[PDB]
């Protein structure tokens, strides 16, 4: 595709524009963009990444947990559909047995997968999560400096069940 | 017919086009570039001058003039970004014709100096540019305005 | 003593180093702004095509109509009878206008200067110097 | 007159110099060529004995077959000069004539050729163009015209 | 443009003796039946599909279809596939439903399993089609239909094999 | 270069010394995994092959290449490599079907999965082979007759088992 | 007729097959038979050339006229990615034309012509329209008032 | 497992000597190029001059020559280009030494000349390279032509 | 505290949002805003910038002061790539502040609040922590030798 | 007999490993064990070499010698990618050893085992037969015009 | 004012921009054509080594044989004993050729000049322009 456009095309490629994916209605010419409006992520889910690596040192946590406290969906125009999200990190040192929960607010969106969290402190620190499109238990998302656009520290997220 | 204006052309265009606007706050820029292609258009035909009575052309830096210059540009670069897709191009360039229609007193030879104006002001203000592709979509946008006249 | 062998090797080497389009229009430019920075006189004559400044256009199509007369100078090289043709309506071109004699002894030098950095190490200066004043004699 | 057209001579010229390349592929171009000839004429194998033309990959024969590019080169290089090629072209007559060569065999190895520079070449030449060439070539050779 | 063998062993070997009736790799991928396949070109298949046109002749997006018509092979130089085909175009430019179409000359390298037609004896622009069945099956295929003397691309169009019988 | 990424869900990045061990030292402990410690592959007597191009020297024209594995001891305090013995050997073609026989030893190395050889001493023709298991199963490869000086690529063939 | 751009693209690899040598045999034989086509056509042209011994064709003179035109032609060709570098050459080009006597906006016209029947056959793969296109807004534009 | 003239190098060859060769048009190079090599020659030694009778060398332009001059590199050519797969260069300068047999009055001492001027000529034709590599290939050309003699 | 790296490259992207232009009206009308902040916290500054005519807040003059004091300001960042040739730069624009007379310590600690109060307002994405602690390692050593 | 190629490329690597520094601890030791296993076998030559006071082994001077040895062999070394630079150089390097008396043909041919005898000792992986080969051509070019 | 520190330096950039092989020679030739630019009569004395032509062979031969020596010179410039040794004996191979005292005060400028390009702006001229003195000195 070229930069914004997004590709439909399951054996016939179409290139279309990014906004007008789950539009609510019939833009690519195979019909393949309207199929996938379903949400995958439901309140309640609870998602527990492992680290890969970090650079991006606040707690330098072993390892993090994400939950939904609702999804909703804007109803008249619904490629975006907003979230609420709590973000748990057990940590430990020396001295303490620390905690934290910071309330945060993202956004799931159907034309490429990406889930994104706006940054819940002040340290501008935005995590890009980024489904496959045809897994969802999984997710390879990662942290980056809002302003920068730079990968600082991976983790590999899990559904639990 | 079929061959002028080929769709490689336009890519050049677009690209260099782009080129004045990648600075922000680009307000200015716009409005003193077209504020001097009305009053250089005037110093070559005196006629034309009674027409913008309306606009008060009098006052060069005038607001009330200002908001004119940016109006014509702005409409300008809405033709030259849609240069593709062109069904489009005609129905965009065909409601600025009758825009100029119910306007009296504009002859069309006045354009054909328009063109000469632009044709050799544009080369100051650029970096590079194929004065080749230039002067195929130039005849596109002007010729096919006017046509309502 | 050129014209053979040492001759044949200018011809290969002109081909590379004078690249091509774009690429020729700044060899060009990059040519004339050595010899002006040297002897700054020799900006008198331009007048005519508004040398004043050698970056405006209408000179940089000067120096391209100069350095395509190398090509038909040096591409013919190798046959001498037709050689001494083009080096005579040469010099025809070059009469009319006021010249020094050293001038021409002075370009040979800053030529060959600018092939230096884009070949390095790698030619036969005895094959060019030579070969170039079989060029420039028959502007005299 | 659909002769050497002494522009056309040219053509085929250039031409040739995109075919015949350079490296190891030239060696495997030439394969091509007699294993498209044998094929059209089975007999004409006899007369290579000497070489070793039984079989075609032996080593012997390659350089055989080298040669004989080698030699088409020197004649398609040269159609400038019509004094030259004469001259070059007449040696290659006393050298075959001293054997029993049919017009119908240097007919054959014409057709073989075309077809290995069609597929050897980008896509585009002109046939009744290298036609010419080749067939002033064989009128050569042959010894009269 | 060189027949890559591949398997337990892979080493290059030169285009025009790929199905030639001879061994000429070690291991006989070459003269393989699943290679050679002689007929993803036998006459009266039919290909079809869409074409986007980002280059030259811009106009809008619509649908193509090749047909091969001939094809020949001869058995002294067995190595490609002269061919002949018809293609078609449903555009509607305007006020109707009009047709264009051409005769198209051109080949079938087994080795790089690519066809390619040029128009012939026309003296309108027609631009040729280029084919490529790199996916190792036979109904699908990528094309692009490109300028015949620079070959940069135009035109990147998809096409399927229309069904049979 | 000069670690190896672990084998299982998370990928981390490990130095190569620390494989097959006897301590864990990943996240979720990979390295004590038969998945990873399993010899199969240098077990005695196994045999690689394929056709090798020349680039570099001799020019022979493609002809075929075993690797073989004449001993291997892996000893009991230092687990992290086996050490092992070999014999290259590769067809000259003269006119009768022979081949030279290089001899080599070396060691297998968990971490790259790949062994590397070398020529003994006092040897013809001295080179070295370098064979990578990074393909799916422990079989294939793709291998490379080196100069065990430059590590500069002599000839390169993608190896098989028989 | 809007040399556009592809058109250009389509030229410079034309030309470059041509034109590809450190040598001159080929470049005089191609131009040489342009205007040996062009004066079967317009035998009163070949009155003028008088200056340079057109009457022989093998002439140590001749050569050095059509070698000149083939440079100077081939000079227009590689400015075509960068214009206006063209215009002044181009207009240049243009008043060495009118200097002297029977110029016939007329002959421009004709070499137009004498190109595609003369193209053709020193190539193979060849777009006639295209160097037709472009050709003639540089011939249309030396060509300019008279002469 | 011979050392002299090993693969690494002839790929060197191959690439500076297809430098020359990359302009179209190369019949006049070669022709040029070759008449100075056998020129060179007879002004070392003149014994050779009476050799060259049947192709009349007394004309250096002479069209009866020149059509000698290419076969000769034209033959040294096709030498380079099949450097690599030994076993057919084997026969194929085999072959032209028995072309050399047949003709008299060919002293062995003459290639060893024409060694040293090719060998120091050559370096004035060409952009780079590394004369160790040329003299090894050279030895192996010229030194098994003439092992008829 | 400790300047550190990477609050660096957080500054060099922030600072390119807000000075990206060859216009000066925007980098004008920003650092403007800075000061007509300042002084609404310690009036009895704005009685010094008397020289420059300050009671106009458009004149002719003060934008001529303010430009400097962004190019001046703009000068210090595009060296933190590059250090050791701050500190000579960075001595340099101290000396300039001690040679006048009502330039208070104090002052200073006021400012590095001040784009802190109102910086952010242009911007979109800003780090508060980072932009605040790598200023006041700049200004902390402006102050050093001066009353 | 014939450097061929690839036993250069082996050579520049070898010797890679033994020049690599900017001190000359190493360079000296090596070198000086070079001609210490020398004499060993050929005391009629410590005879010569009286001038840079030779009977010294650890002299202020001697080591000047040394020095220059190996700085001299180092320069022909990275010369051996660009050769017909080598010929020029090796013919200078011959005759400043013909312009002395006591410079046997027969020496040189001696320290061409001398390497050989003991310079694997430094290095690990090591080709003798390339290093052999390579270094003749060097020293039977030297020895050529001398007696 | 050249000490152990401000010595040390030199070696290590001494290192870097210096390269190896082809990419020597080339730096060689690369200085040189320097120094001939600015100052004409500097290539009187080189007639022995066929410094018409610097481009040359035996010239390239030459030249390389120059820096060879600094790296002697800067290689030792530690140890201060061993270093006046190599000083004196390089002296005595310039004594029996017409000089100028200026030429060698002319070296050094032209030297540090093209390391420039290389370092851009990384080094201590102060480092070189001091301890380049100390290397110099020892030639008169
Ligand atoms: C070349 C591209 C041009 C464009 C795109 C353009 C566009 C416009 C538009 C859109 C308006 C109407 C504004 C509105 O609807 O509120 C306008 C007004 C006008 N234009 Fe143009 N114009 C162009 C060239 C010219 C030229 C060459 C002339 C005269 C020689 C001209 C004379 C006028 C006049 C007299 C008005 C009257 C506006 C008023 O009184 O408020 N325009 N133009
Ligand atoms: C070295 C070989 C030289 C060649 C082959 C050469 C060739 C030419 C050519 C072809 C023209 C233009 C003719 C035309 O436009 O029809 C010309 C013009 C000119 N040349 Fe040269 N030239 C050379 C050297 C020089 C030098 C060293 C100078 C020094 C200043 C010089 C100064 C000029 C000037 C001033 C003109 C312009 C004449 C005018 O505007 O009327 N040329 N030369
Ligand atoms: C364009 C067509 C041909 C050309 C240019 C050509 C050229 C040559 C050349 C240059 C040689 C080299 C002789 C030597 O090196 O001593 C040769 C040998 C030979 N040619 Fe051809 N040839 C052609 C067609 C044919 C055909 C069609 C045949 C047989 C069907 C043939 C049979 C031979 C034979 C047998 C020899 C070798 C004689 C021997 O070994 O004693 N040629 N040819
Ligand atoms: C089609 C493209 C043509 C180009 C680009 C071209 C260009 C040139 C150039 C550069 C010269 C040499 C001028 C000089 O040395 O200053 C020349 C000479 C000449 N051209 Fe052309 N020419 C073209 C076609 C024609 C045609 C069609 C005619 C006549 C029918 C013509 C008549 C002449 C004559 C007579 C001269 C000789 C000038 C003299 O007598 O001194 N040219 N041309
Ligand atoms: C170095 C590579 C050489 C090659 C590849 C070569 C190749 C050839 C070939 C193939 C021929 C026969 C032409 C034919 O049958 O059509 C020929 C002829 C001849 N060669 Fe050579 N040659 C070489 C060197 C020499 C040297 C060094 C001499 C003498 C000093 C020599 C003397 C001759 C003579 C006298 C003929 C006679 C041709 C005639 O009478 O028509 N060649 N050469
Ligand atoms: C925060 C960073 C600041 C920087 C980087 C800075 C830098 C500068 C610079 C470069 C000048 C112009 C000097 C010249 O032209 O040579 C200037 C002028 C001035 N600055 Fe600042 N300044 C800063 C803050 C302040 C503050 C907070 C004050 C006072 C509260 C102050 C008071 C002045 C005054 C009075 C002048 C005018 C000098 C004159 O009277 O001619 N500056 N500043
Ligand atoms: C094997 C490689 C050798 C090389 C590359 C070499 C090179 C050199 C060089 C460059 C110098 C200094 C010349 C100067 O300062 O102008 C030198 C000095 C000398 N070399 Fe060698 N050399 C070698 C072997 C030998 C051998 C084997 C001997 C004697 C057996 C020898 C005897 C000398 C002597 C006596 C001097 C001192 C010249 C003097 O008294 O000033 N060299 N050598
Ligand atoms: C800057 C440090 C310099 C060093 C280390 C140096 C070193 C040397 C060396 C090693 C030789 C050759 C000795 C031999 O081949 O045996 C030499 C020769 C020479 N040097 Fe220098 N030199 C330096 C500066 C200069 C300068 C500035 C000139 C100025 C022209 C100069 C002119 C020459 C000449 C002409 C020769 C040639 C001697 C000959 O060929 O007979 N040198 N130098």
């Amino acid at each position: 595709c070229d930069e914004h456009e997004h590709q439909c095309g399951g054996d016939d490629p179409q290139c279309i524009s990014k906004l007008f994916v789950c539009d609510g209605h019939n833009d690519c010419r195979n019909g393949e963009d309207e199929k996938d409006c379903t949400l995958p992520t439901k309140a309640g889910d609870k998602f527990i990444g492992d680290v890969c690596f970090d650079h991006c040192t606040k707690r330098r946590p072993e390892h993090m947990t994400l939950a939904f406290e609702s999804s909703s969906i804007a109803a008249f125009f619904t490629p975006i559909a907003d979230l609420h999200v709590h973000i748990e990190i057990e940590s430990e040192t020396d001295e303490d047995e620390s905690e934290v929960s910071m309330p945060a607010d993202g956004e799931y969106s159907f034309a490429d997968h990406r889930l994104t969290i706006h940054p819940p402190e002040e340290d501008g620190l935005g995590l890009v999560g980024e489904f496959d499109g045809y897994n969802f238990d999984r997710f390879v998302g990662h942290i980056v400096h809002e302003l920068s656009e730079e990968v600082c520290a991976e983790f590999i997220f899990h559904r639990k069940k | 017919h079929e061959h002028c204006c080929s769709e490689e052309d336009h890519r050049i265009v677009q690209k260099q086009w782009d080129i004045l606007w990648r600075d922000t706050e680009s307000s200015k820029i716009k409005i003193g570039f077209g504020r001097l292609l009305l009053t250089k258009l005037a110093k070559d035909i005196p006629e034309v001058n009674d027409l913008f009575k309306r606009v008060d052309i009098e006052h060069a830096e005038g607001p009330k003039f200002s908001a004119h210059a940016l109006r014509i540009l702005n409409g300008l670069d809405l033709a030259i970004n849609l240069l593709d897709d062109p069904p489009a191009l005609d129905a965009a360039l065909d409601h600025l014709a009758h825009q100029h229609e119910v306007r009296e007193g504009v002859q069309k030879a006045h354009f054909k100096k328009f063109g000469e104006i632009l044709a050799t002001g544009l080369p100051q203000v650029l970096d590079d540019y194929d004065a080749l592709a230039w002067k195929s979509c130039l005849k596109g946008i002007l010729t096919k305005i006017s046509s309502r006249l | 003593e050129c014209l053979v062998t040492e001759s044949l090797k200018v011809k290969l080497q002109w081909a590379s180093a004078f690249g091509h389009a774009h690429e020729r229009v700044a060899f060009g430019l990059e040519l004339w702004r050595d010899i002006i920075d040297d002897h700054p006189e020799i900006k008198a004559p331009f007048s005519r095509v508004r040398g004043d400044n050698i970056y405006s256009p209408e000179f940089g199509a000067h120096s391209q109509r100069v350095l395509s007369g190398l090509d038909i100078t040096i591409s013919m090289l190798d046959t001498p009878d037709m050689l001494a043709a083009q080096l005579a309506h040469l010099k025809v071109q070059h009469v009319e206008r006021n010249l020094k004699p050293e001038f021409f002894d002075i370009f040979l030098k800053h030529l060959l200067h600018v092939l230096g950095d884009r070949l390095g190490t790698h030619f036969d200066f005895g094959a060019w110097h030579d070969c170039v004043d079989q060029i420039i004699d028959g502007i005299k | 007159k659909k002769q050497c057209g002494v522009l056309e001579g040219l053509k085929v010229k250039s031409e040739w110099g995109r075919a015949y390349g350079s490296g190891h592929d030239r060696e495997a171009f030439s394969q091509a060529i007699w294993r498209a000839t044998f094929a059209q004429v089975p007999e004409s194998r006899s007369l290579f004995k000497r070489v070793h033309g039984d079989d075609t990959s032996h080593p012997a024969f390659i350089a055989h077959a080298d040669r004989v590019l080698g030699g088409l080169d020197i004649a398609i290089s040269t159609l400038d000069q019509p004094a030259t090629l004469k001259e070059e072209l007449d040696h290659l007559q006393v050298q075959h004539e001293g054997r029993k060569i049919p017009d119908n065999y240097f007919d054959a190895f014409k057709t073989a050729i075309l077809h290995v520079v069609a597929a050897q070449l980008g896509r585009c030449y002109d046939r009744e163009a290298w036609d010419a060439c080749i067939d002033h070539i064989e009128d050569g050779i042959k010894g009269h015209h | 443009r060189t027949f890559q063998c591949g398997g337990n062993e892979q080493e290059c070997i030169s285009d025009l003796l790929v199905c030639d009736g001879h061994k000429d790799c070690h291991n006989a991928h070459d003269e393989d039946p699943d290679v050679c396949d002689t007929s993803v070109v036998k006459a009266g298949n039919v290909f079809s599909g869409t074409s986007t046109w980002h280059g030259c002749l811009a106009r809008e997006d619509h649908v193509t279809r090749i047909t091969i018509t001939a094809s020949k092979r001869r058995k002294f130089f067995t190595a490609r596939i002269w061919l002949r085909a018809l293609v078609e175009s449903e555009l509607e430019r305007h006020g109707e439903n009009v047709t264009s179409s051409f005769n198209a000359k051109g080949y079938y390298n087994f080795a790089s399993r690519r066809l390619i037609l040029l128009p012939t004896d026309d003296h309108d622009d027609h631009l040729a089609v280029v084919c490529s069945f790199n996916r190792g099956d036979n109904e699908r295929a990528e094309c692009h239909r490109v300028t015949e003397a620079t070959l940069h691309q135009c035109a990147d169009l998809f096409v399927t094999l229309e069904e049979h019988d | 270069e000069h670690e190896s990424e672990c084998r299982g869900d998370v990928p981390e990045c490990i130095h190569d010394l620390l494989f097959c061990d006897g301590e864990k030292d990943c996240r979720d402990g990979s390295d004590e995994d038969p998945e990873t410690c399993s010899l199969n592959i240098t077990h005695v007597g196994s045999s690689y092959t394929g056709l090798a191009t020349w680039t570099s020297c001799e020019d022979l024209n493609p002809d075929h290449a075993i690797v073989t594995i004449t001993a291997a001891h892996r000893k009991s305090f230092f687990p992290n490599r086996v050490w092992l013995r070999a014999t290259l050997s590769y067809e000259l073609d003269e006119h009768d079907h022979t081949v030279s026989t290089t001899q080599l030893r070396g060691f297998y190395n968990f971490g790259k999965r790949e062994l590397l050889l070398a020529p003994l001493k006092g040897q013809s023709e001295g080179y070295g082979v370098i064979c990578d298991f990074n393909l799916g199963d422990d079989d294939h490869a793709d291998c490379k007759i080196v100069v065990p000086s430059s590590l500069f690529v002599c000839a390169h063939f993608n190896a098989q088992r028989y | 007729d809007c040399c556009s751009y592809e058109d250009r693209r389509e030229i410079r690899h034309i030309w470059d097959d041509v034109w590809s040598s450190s040598f001159t045999d080929r470049r005089v034989a191609i131009v040489r038979a342009v205007f040996d086509d062009l004066f079967k056509h317009y035998p009163t042209s070949k009155a003028l050339f008088e200056r340079v011994k057109i009457d022989e064709p093998e002439s140590g003179e001749f050569k050095s006229h059509l070698v000149r035109v083939a440079n100077g032609l081939k000079l227009l060709i590689n400015l075509l990615d960068d214009t206006l570098v063209l215009q002044s050459h181009l207009g240049h080009l243009a008043d060495q034309h009118i200097q002297r006597k029977g110029v016939t906006k007329e002959y421009f016209r004709g070499i137009g012509e004498a190109f595609a029947r003369v193209l053709p056959q020193v190539l193979s793969c060849f777009n006639v329209d295209a160097w037709n296109r472009c050709f003639h807004r540089l011939v249309a534009r030396i060509a300019k008032d008279l002469p």
